[PDB]
């Protein structure tokens, strides 16, 4: 499915993402667009045989089990097409694990790339939470 | 650090009433408050996750409720192995923390 | 399954190191986020800290800064070290993941000069 914009706002923050761990809830909905457009099914075939999945486009060499990625570590604990529903409640759970990392936000190339550095609480301007 | 209160400190209940306990918050937390229930001589079991999400091979007569600063745990039919400990945490932030717990007994 | 499982001793003298450590059985210990938790006398739970897989630790600044986890790979173990303990730092103490689903028993460490 294809959230608008403030639709995924006000989903993101009733999943409670709106300052957790210190990232305020543009960060959340900046990562979803440049990451994935949006799209809850997104999928992105990588050259080193992982895929990522889903609006956090989250990597299945990592985080989920998708059966065919060889050193697979399953950090989520779950399989990847769960990352693949209009629900976004997988995807929220595995990406709070994921930012409780040192390594925070800087885990999403297109996040590291378009949001950080930038006025991410303009992503979420202009709607009705 | 976030500060979560649990009330009653303590509940008296017969097997077969059913129990509402408390976990507040000093700072909004969102959905991110999850509940352990602590047996005599065990370990922390979690129940409940994100203040809602059910868990798999635990009773369905636990369910959870509430965001932001006011969180509830249900227990629908309180059987005898039911009693002990419950605690709620949040991971919200950096450090967790605890609630201070309530004791469920036999009335 | 994963089974976890502490050891270290039960007796420790004030002032010096307690090291403890959490065997890992069931899985390797790349595969989670793994932690210490403590329970003093009157049922206070203490959040310890945790390491995650890139290695980045986070501690309880109650701790101030005498607690240190470490994790060793080859024997699929990870350790709990608490340095200058007190009377306070008498507790049971717990190793479990991240998520909180794997817990192993608890060991209770009283700290007493004896």
């Amino acid at each position: 499915k294809v959230f608008g914009r403030c639709e995924l706002a006000a989903a993101m923050k009733r999943h409670g993402l709106d300052n957790y761990r210190g990232y305020s809830l543009g960060n959340w909905v900046c990562a979803a667009k440049f990451e994935s457009n949006f799209n809850t099914q997104a999928t992105n075939r990588n050259t080193d045989g992982s895929t990522d999945y889903g609006i956090l486009q989250i990597n299945s060499r990592w985080w989920c089990n998708d059966g065919r990625t060889p050193g697979s570590r399953n950090l989520c604990n779950i399989p990847c097409s769960a990352l693949l529903s209009s629900d976004i409640t997988a995807s929220v759970n595995c990406a709070k694990k994921i930012v409780s990392d040192g390594n925070g936000m800087n885990a999403w190339v297109a996040w590291r790339n378009r949001c950080k550095g930038t006025d991410v609480q303009a992503w979420i301007r202009g709607c009705r939470l | 650090d976030i500060v979560l209160t649990q009330s009653p400190a303590t509940l008296s209940v017969t097997p077969g009433n059913s129990v509402s306990l408390s976990c507040r918050a000093s700072q909004s937390i969102g959905n991110n408050l999850h509940w352990y229930q602590q047996k005599s001589h065990e370990s922390p079991r979690l129940l409940i996750k994100y203040a809602s999400q059910s868990i798999s091979g635990i009773p369905s007569r636990f369910s959870g409720s509430g965001s932001g600063t006011d969180f509830t745990l249900s227990i629908n039919s309180v059987e005898t192995e039911d009693f002990g400990m419950y605690f709620c945490q949040q991971s919200n932030s950096w450090p967790y923390t605890f609630g201070g717990g309530t004791k469920l007994e036999i009335k | 399954d994963v089974q976890l499982q502490e050891s270290g001793p039960s007796l420790v003298k004030p002032s010096q190191t307690l090291s403890l450590t959490c065997s890992v059985t069931g899985d390797s210990i790349t595969s989670a986020y793994w932690s210490w938790i403590r329970k003093f006398p009157g049922n206070r739970l203490e959040y310890m800290g945790y390491v995650s897989y890139s290695g980045s630790t986070y501690y309880n600044p109650s701790l101030k800064s005498r607690i240190s986890i470490t994790r060793d790979t080859s024997k699929n173990q990870y350790y709990l070290d608490l340095n200058s303990v007190t009377t306070e730092d008498t507790a049971t103490y717990y190793c479990a993941n991240w998520a909180g689903d794997y817990w192993g028993q608890g060991t209770l460490v009283t700290v007493s000069a004896a």
